[PDB]
RNA sequence: CCACGCGUCCCCCGCGAGCGCACGGGGUCGGCGGCGAUGUCGGCUACCCACCCGACCCGUCUUGAAACACGGACCAAGGAGU
RNA sequence: GAGAAAGAGAGUGGCGCGGACGCUACGCCGCGACGAGUAGGAGGGCCGCUGCGGUGAGCCUUGAAGCCUAGGGCGCGGGCCC
């Protein structure tokens, strides 16, 4: 007769519709949770080292847990030892990037293969421009790009992040499935810098590039991506 | 059965010809003449077919019957259509649909119906 | 009445010292020097006008002896005010040092 | 470059019997069928079982 | 799909963030109404100038 | 039916409205306004009377035939583009016509037409050049204005009535039209000084002259 | 609410709510 | 007005020159035809700056417009005139060539019947 | 302000309709202009020539060949894992 | 195709005759990542030579094989068709 299994679908193509408004108004004020929250972030350590200052002490701020590892030097001519730890790294062709977060065996790690790598302490903003412009994702071990976030929510919804910006979140506050999150995008692959390296083959000290820049990564990756 | 010959004159028939990367079957109710598995006309229970008339007005549509399968006499039938460009198409049309004659290629037949007529009339 | 086109001269192309890429024409317009003097020229077309033997058609008007090969001023090229172009064939190398006009008409003033 | 090395980079296993026998070939055209559009490992196994040679696929007894 | 550039094209930012959308009217709220402020400011010190 | 209202989103910048989705809620007022719940003809024929099909089958098929497209969303036709001036070409304004037959010649805009293109007549009485259209990018402008808000240029004159037809003859509209329009044009600039001999003469590029540093 | 199989009763509930 | 074909696309090719063998130019011994050097010195195998380009895969053209006339068509080799009923049905992408081993006589009836059959042949008027 | 109504028990203080614009799952024009029958249009390639950049002669033994290492004047046919 | 292990499941009570392409399944189609190479190993050749069994109601004195070619072309190439 028909006349009730077209309603019944269309019952369900609009329950299913209803379903999927929920899950924007969701990661809508999810992402206003965010913003609130990085604003209680930015100033409550400015707020901190302004009490320190004026009780005449001092504040060392929190050391930081999250790195940005750029490659620096090509494949050509690498001792084995820093072959292998690039590649746990996963940077393998030049200028690709990585998120790392630090811990006492990831900064040895880092400091073997420190003549090949920059990698610095990025901003909000540092991650936002590698999440939006290049950020893609290991989805099936190919490489899909994120373009909307259903890529995201079926891969990382187990782990209760469904949009970009709860990725974003959970990999600038380095969450509890940061390994997870970290894993699903791709190895960062960046352009040759604009402007141009200093030097590619000494330490960021001695006026280089290579290295430890500390802060100043979020002046080169403006300008590799 | 239709697979088990398909997988036969698959690649060593005699209707087959092969040149310039391309590949065909001159079989005699082949529509779009063309060596696949659903427009190859031997292998199938039923079948459609084609040809322009003997006179040169009309095309004549050949069914291959259901009944008369190892008896190649009594198993094609040719039926003469001499009419109007439109209602010979739509007599190959319901022919093909109201039968439910084998119609993966109705709309084969009638290309190949409407490519016979427009070489059947004369020539500018 | 008179000239409506600026002078340029084809240096040469967009070349390593060891490989040359002849898909762009090296162009030195007359009297701009600089790289805060060049993006005036930046988009506007130009041509290499040329005669040869035996003769073609000229649009609005009758067949004679003139060709052009037309371009385009792509983007600046060092601090000389040096630019860079691509026409729409790759120019010849009894070219090198003969004058390009660059015409004015692409404008976007 | 990419320094990933190419060694095993191709799978060596087959993906249609090397047999030119036509039942064989038509008992895979189904199997394909099944495994690709049921979700039972039995039909998967089963056709790569019968890809296999006859050096894989050993005479099973009756006892 | 190609991807488009999410910085640059809006309304995929807005399709990966919806949120993007009210911080991009109030950002512009707010430097419209800090235009005007600051700009009243200037006006009253070159009328105390003038004064 | 009611007569519609006109956005109330006040466009902020292009694609936000500067009211978000509650004031806008607030402001259309949706909190009282919601709600709850051919090919055949006839024709007698003097027999019996037929039932003529009109948009008949096919009388023929090309043997093959290309699929359709997949469809996308922002190319628009040329008939409904958007169009833009710069900022240095207004009504008033002194152009040098840089392309066409009337290369080099000075003259004076009138109007953005509805295709793009800028009507242009430096009077014939001057300098020979009628009523044209002539596209901005081919033009140099230079900074040179009259005070033309006081003309009334005719509104049956736009691309339809310049656009050309398949010798060409000056018809007799095209001629009165351009006496109507330059005969109030002209007197107007006949009061700024060495301005008729400046539309008399034509731009042209001597030596020691470069147009990055000339300014215009 | 956004989560499926808990959240019928709730999307149904702002369903009826919405007209 | 000739026979146009059903989609017409830009083909592009990515090298119109030839590959002549490295040193084919030199000698007459050794004809144009590519073969692939295998040298332990030779300057051409190991690529250097400025030799004899070699045919790698690259070079392959589109799948789209491979083996594509000018004319927009692909050829179909025609020894005699039941071998266009083949192409009765591929009429607005296979043209006909007719081979050079047939005569005058059936040349004449084959481009009468692909000229009723509407199929567009290359060399219609070869012999005559 | 991604806040909307009514009904009731307790606690603390599941289908509304229509239209339309679109930074929306990869370019369209529902925009145009010229020249063409004995001198012009197109044909990348292939014939000759000009110019810029590149550019050492092959085989082979070699740790290394353009080598002041050996074989090779030029051409046709024969000629080596059966 | 869609963030959520699983049914557009079946039962019992309270006018106009119309709908492109496809699928040589060894076929067609979609995603990503990737491409150096002497010795050597392997796969594919609708690359090529000569002969034999089939087959093309093949071609051929209305001019086959061969050879020549500033002609038209195809293929990355072996080569091939005009
Ligand atoms: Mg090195
Ligand atoms: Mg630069
Ligand atoms: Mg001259
Ligand atoms: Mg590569
Ligand atoms: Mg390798
Ligand atoms: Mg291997
Ligand atoms: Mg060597
Ligand atoms: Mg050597
Ligand atoms: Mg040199
Ligand atoms: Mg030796
Ligand atoms: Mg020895
Ligand atoms: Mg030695
Ligand atoms: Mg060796
Ligand atoms: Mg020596
Ligand atoms: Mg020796
Ligand atoms: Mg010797
Ligand atoms: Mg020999
Ligand atoms: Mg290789």
């Amino acid at each position: 007769n028909f006349a009730e299994l077209k309603i019944k679908r269309l019952r369900k193509k609009f329950a299913q519709k209803m379903l999927r408004k929920a899950r924007r108004k969701l990661i809508y004020e999810k992402a206003k949770h965010y913003h609130k929250e990085y604003r209680q972030m930015y100033r409550t350590e400015i707020r901190m080292a302004r009490m320190a200052r004026k009780a005449g002490n001092f504040y060392v701020p929190a050391e930081p847990k999250l790195a940005f590892v750029i490659r620096i030097r090509g494949i050509n001519g690498v001792s084995p030892k820093v072959r292998k730890v690039l590649q746990l790294l996963r940077l393998r062709q030049i200028f690709n990037g990585t998120f790392v977060k630090l811990n006492k065996a990831s900064i040895n790690m880092l400091r073997i293969v420190e003549p090949y790598i920059a990698w610095g302490y990025p901003n909000l903003k540092s991650v936002n421009e590698l999440i939006y412009k290049r950020g893609y994702g290991k989805i099936n071990k190919k490489r899909i790009a994120l373009t909307d976030n259903t890529l995201i929510a079926r891969s990382l919804g187990k782990y209760n992040i469904i949009c970009m910006e709860d990725l974003i979140h959970e990999i600038y506050t380095v969450g509890k499935h940061f390994k997870e999150a970290n894993n699903f995008l791709w190895p960062f692959k960046l352009s040759s810098p604009r402007g141009g390296m200093k030097k590619k083959t000494t330490h960021f000290v001695e006026g280089g590039d290579a290295g430890n820049r500390e802060d100043q990564i979020n002046r080169l990756i403006r300008r590799m991506n | 059965s239709a697979h088990l010959q398909w997988m036969v004159v698959r690649n060593c028939s005699s209707f087959l010809i092969k040149r310039n990367k391309q590949t065909y079957s001159t079989e005699p109710n082949n529509l779009k003449a063309r060596n696949s598995f659903r427009y190859n006309g031997l292998i199938h229970r039923k079948t459609v077919g084609v040809e322009p008339a003997a006179d040169g007005k009309g095309v004549v549509v050949v069914m291959k019957r259901r009944s008369g399968q190892r008896k190649p006499a009594t198993s094609y039938v040719r039926t003469t259509i001499n009419k109007n460009a439109r209602a010979t198409l739509s007599s190959i049309r319901h022919m093909i649909r109201k039968n439910k004659y084998h119609p993966d290629l109705r709309m084969a037949a009638i290309r190949r119906a409407s490519a016979i007529l427009r070489s059947q009339k004369p020539v500018m | 009445s008179g000239r409506l086109w600026c002078k340029a001269i084809f240096a040469g192309y967009k070349r390593g010292l060891r490989n040359q890429r002849e898909h762009t024409a090296l162009l030195k317009i007359e009297g701009v020097y600089a790289r805060d003097e060049t993006e005036f020229y930046l988009g506007k077309r130009c041509a290499y006008v040329y005669k040869a033997k035996n003769n073609t058609v000229t649009p609005g008007g009758k067949p004679n002896k003139t060709r052009v090969i037309w371009g385009k001023v792509t983007r600046a090229h060092g601090n000389s005010g040096m630019v860079r172009a691509k026409f729409r064939s790759n120019l010849p190398a009894k070219a090198i040092g003969h004058r390009i006009r660059v015409m004015l008409y692409p404008s976007r003033i | 470059g990419v320094d990933i090395r190419h060694n095993k980079d191709r799978k060596v296993r087959r993906k249609e019997p090397k047999s030119q026998d036509i039942y064989l070939r038509l008992l895979v055209k189904l199997y394909r069928f099944l495994a690709r559009r049921t979700n039972s490992t039995f039909n998967q196994v089963v056709l790569k079982r019968l890809f296999m040679s006859r050096t894989n696929r050993p005479p099973l007894s009756l006892s | 799909v190609l991807k488009k550039n999410p910085l640059k094209n809006l309304r995929i930012m807005l399709k990966l963030n919806p949120y993007a959308k009210t911080m991009r009217r109030n950002t512009i709220l707010r430097q419209a109404r800090n235009h005007k402020l600051r700009v009243e400011r200037a006006a009253a010190a070159l009328a105390a100038k003038s004064d | 039916k009611g007569k519609p209202h006109c956005s109330r989103n006040p466009v902020l910048v292009r694609g936000i409205g500067r009211y978000s989705r509650s004031a806008m809620y607030s402001r259309k007022a949706l909190y009282k306004r919601k709600y709850a719940a051919l090919a055949t003809v006839t024709k007698p024929v003097g027999g019996g009377t037929r039932v003529v099909k009109l948009r008949k089958m096919p009388r023929y098929y090309p043997t093959e035939d290309v699929p359709r497209k997949l469809l996308s969303h922002g190319k628009k036709p040329f008939s409904q583009h958007v169009r833009k001036l710069r900022a240095s070409i207004t009504p008033g304004t002194i152009l040098i016509i840089l392309t066409g037959r009337h290369r080099g010649k000075r003259v004076v805009f009138l109007k953005q037409l509805s295709s793009g293109l800028l009507l242009v007549t430096g009077p014939l009485s001057l300098n020979r050049v009628p009523l044209r259209r002539t596209h901005q990018k081919f033009v140099i402008a230079t900074s040179t204005k009259i005070d033309i808000s006081g003309v009334k240029i005719p509104k049956h004159l736009t691309d339809a009535y310049f656009k050309k037809k398949k010798k060409y003859e000056i018809t007799e509209q095209r001629k009165v039209d351009q006496k109507a329009v330059d005969s109030q044009i002209l007197p107007k600039i006949k009061a700024v000084p060495q301005l008729q001999g400046y539309l008399r003469s034509v731009f042209a590029l001597t030596n020691g002259v470069y147009p990055h540093k000339l300014v215009f | 609410i956004a989560h499926p199989k808990l959240g019928r009763r709730a999307r149904a509930r702002i369903a009826r709510g919405l007209r | 007005a000739a026979l146009r074909p059903l989609v017409k696309p830009k083909i592009v090719k990515k090298r119109t020159k030839k590959f002549i063998r490295h040193q084919s130019d030199r000698y007459v011994k050794i004809k144009r035809n590519w073969r692939k050097p295998r040298g332990i010195d030779n300057r051409v195998r190991r690529r250097f700056k400025g030799q004899i380009l070699m045919p790698n895969i690259g070079y392959g053209s589109n799948k789209k417009t491979k083996h594509m006339l000018p004319s927009g068509f692909r050829k179909f080799l025609v020894h005699n005139v039941k071998e266009l009923e083949v192409l009765l049905m591929c009429n607005k992408s296979y043209c006909a060539e007719i081979a050079h081993n047939v005569s005058s006589k059936n040349r004449k009836a084959i481009v009468e019947r692909a000229a009723q059959l509407a199929i567009r042949v290359t060399n219609p008027n070869a012999r005559l």
